[PDB]
């Protein structure tokens, strides 16, 4: 939703060295129901001109609305499809970990996310086949905010705070 | 193939962006074979 959020994404997600961040939105015809809003791919694959990196989140990004009618999907690393089947998720009132922070008003710092409960966490085995092992959502500029990680990374509450300070500039 | 409902969403999820191509659903399936995933889906649709 909010001005420069694909280049604040992108700061900020690779300031924290996590594999990814997401902008989850507020569906402006269903109130309560989260949607993909944008995201920055800082994962692995297998400059002057883009000095932030944006490219290859650009190219999966438009893979993913190709393939729901550059990147052929054969290319892509498990973290890749991860991140590309994110963008199918939406969540109702309370679901999942982004539905439960922007309910709840609070950061989510989910460990061991390839084997989280379902009730907990929604994307379990696209996790665990990804070796994504850390997610965090917190609430913030009127959705959630999504950051996630190969490394188990200990709950350190300064890794929000430094993501929130790069967006409010 | 006694699928999980949290497998049955993931495969749907995968089979409505790549169609049949049943290496790359079950690259996202952890424990699953390309053919588990088409035994199960033909079986289904
Ligand atoms: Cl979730």
């Amino acid at each position: 939703v909010p001005d420069n959020l694909k280049k604040q994404l992108a700061v900020s997600v690779r300031n924290i060295q996590w594999s990814y961040g997401i902008f989850w939105s507020v569906s402006a015809s269903q109130p309560g129901v989260l949607e993909w809003g944008d995201g920055y791919y800082n994962g692995d694959i297998k400059v002057k001109i883009d000095q932030l990196g944006l490219e290859r989140s650009e190219q999966l990004r438009e893979l993913y609305e190709s393939l729901s009618l550059a990147l052929s999907p054969e290319d892509l690393t498990d973290t890749e499809w991860y991140y590309l089947v994110c963008m199918s998720f939406v969540f109702n009132i309370g679901e999942g970990i982004p539905g439960g922070a922007l309910s709840n008003g609070e950061p989510i710092w989910l460990c061991n996310a390839e084997t989280a409960d379902s009730k907990v966490f929604t994307r379990s085995l696209l996790a665990k086949s990804a070796s994504l092992q850390t997610v965090v959502c917190f609430p913030f500029l009127g959705g959630v905010l999504e950051i996630g990680t190969t490394e188990h990374i200990k709950e350190d509450m300064n890794v929000i705070q430094s993501v929130k300070t790069l967006f409010l500039e | 193939v006694k699928m999980s409902e949290e497998e049955e969403d993931l495969i749907s999820r995968m089979y409505k962006l790549v169609g049949d191509r049943w290496e790359l659903i079950a690259g996202r399936i952890p424990g699953r074979t390309p053919e588990e995933i088409e035994r199960y889906w033909l079986m289904k649709h």
